[PDB]
């Protein structure tokens, strides 16, 4: 069959600009190659199907090229809604096969997160264990870290991280940290701290909440 | 206009059948050309086609697959099913059907957004929705939903009518085995005075539908 591989995996880009991705098959597929946009919450969609015809509703600003072998994908106004997985799939040869994907991100400027500081509810604590959440708001770029002190003890191993995938139209991203103790520690302790390093940050922020306030 | 959605059990034991449906809108099976496919992705691996079945009836099946496979439509054509036989956990995976756009070339012009199916031996567990409460222009609020199996769940605010400032996250594998998400959204602090906030939670494999309000 045919091995489909997608070059590079990962590409970051501005807004304004023009990229080109890059998608190549192990035998030869004439000229029946598909690509599709990806996008959290939203159905995937074609882009191109036989090599370089652009599907009905597609903004011209999307063209593909390429025969046989190799072909690639190139977007020309790069807006903040294009970031997304790019796939490619071969339409030629049974068995139909897909692309590794390419992810874009969309580049814009430095941006510090707002932060976010939540308690357990009374709820929860009637079950003997305690959540607390640090949420870091719209940030850019992706790399930040969160410290949770309990006393102005430094955590460790248990708290967990989830991020957003980059938001469509301002391109930044969102973080959730949870803290998890059982309530018989949570009563113990009395200062409940998230601190916060990032590139938008001039020093760490640290954002606090006292139990029982 | 053209759409497609994808049903199926969301949890099974290994080595049962998988059975999956796919409904659709703005066409018909009995329409020359028409086609659907079935495509699936395992987590954090790539896209994988299965089985598509056209118009007159004529099908095709990932041959690596092919002897478990079984796809068909119904006789109007508004329907695809598909089964997949006694599956084990490689069978986890997002599945998707889609639309042909052409009468023979095997390219997805529509979609679904797939449907969500575990493979697991463990029992299913409903969420606690817990409030994340405005502490104090602009507050953050929201939703902790806790402690579920399997994957998805799905937060909705004011019943859809509050998408702006939302963050639903990706939903974290705690060291129990089961999951934790939180949906958060920043509003303006004046429209805490006026505006109640809730968060609606499903999570269709323990068939839990909590509508959460969350005050300040």
């Amino acid at each position: 069959d045919v091995q489909i591989t997608q070059s590079p995996s990962y590409l970051a880009a501005s807004p304004g600009e023009t990229i080109t991705l890059n998608c190549r098959a192990s035998k030869s597929i004439s000229k029946y190659l598909a690509w599709y946009q990806e996008k959290p919450g939203k159905t995937n969609k074609l882009l191109i199907y036989s090599g370089s015809t652009l599907q009905s509703g597609i903004p011209s600003r999307f063209s593909g090229s390429g025969s046989g072998t190799d072909f690639t994908l190139t977007i020309s106004s790069l807006e903040p809604e294009d970031f997304a997985m790019y796939f490619c799939q071969q339409h030629n040869e049974y068995p139909y096969t897909f692309g590794g994907g390419t992810k874009l991100e969309i580049k814009r400027t430095v941006a510090a997160p707002s932060v976010f500081i939540f308690p357990p509810s009374d709820e929860q604590l009637k079950s003997g264990t305690a959540s607390v959440v640090c949420l870091l708001n719209n940030f850019y770029p992706r790399e930040a870290k969160v410290q949770w002190k309990v006393d102005n003890a430094l955590q460790s191993g248990n708290s967990q991280e989830s991020v957003t995938e980059q938001d469509s139209k301002d391109s930044t991203y969102s973080l959730s940290s949870t803290l998890t103790l059982s309530k018989a520690d949570y009563e113990k302790h009395k200062v409940y701290a998230c601190e916060v390093t990032h590139q938008g940050l001039s020093s760490p922020v640290t954002k606090s909440f006292n139990r029982g306030e | 206009q053209v759409t497609l959605k994808e049903s199926g059990p969301g949890i099974l034991q290994p080595s049962q059948t998988l059975s999956l449906t796919c409904s659709f809108s703005g066409f018909s099976l009995s329409t020359y050309g028409m086609g659907v496919g079935w495509i699936r992705q395992p987590s954090g691996k790539g896209l994988e086609w299965l089985a598509h079945i056209w118009w007159d009836d004529v099908k095709r099946y990932n041959p690596a697959l092919k002897s478990r496979l079984t796809i068909s439509k119904d006789t109007s054509g508004s329907q695809v099913f598909l089964k997949i036989a006694s599956v084990d956990t490689s069978d986890t995976a997002t599945y998707y059907c889609a639309r042909m756009g052409s009468d023979y070339d095997v390219w997805f012009d529509y979609w679904g957004q797939g449907t969500l199916v575990t493979v697991s031996a463990a029992s299913t567990k409903g969420p606690s929705v817990f409030p994340l409460a405005p502490s104090s222009g602009t507050a953050a609020l929201g939703c902790l939903v806790k402690d579920y199996f399997p994957e998805p769940v799905t937060v909705s605010w004011n019943s859809g009518a509050l998408t702006s400032g939302v963050h639903t996250f990706p939903a974290v594998l705690q060291s129990s085995g089961l999951y934790s998400l939180s949906s958060v959204v920043t509003v303006p602090s004046s429209s805490l005075g006026t505006q109640t906030y809730i968060c609606n939670v499903n999570h269709k494999p323990s068939n839990t539908k909590v509508d959460k309000k969350v005050e300040p």
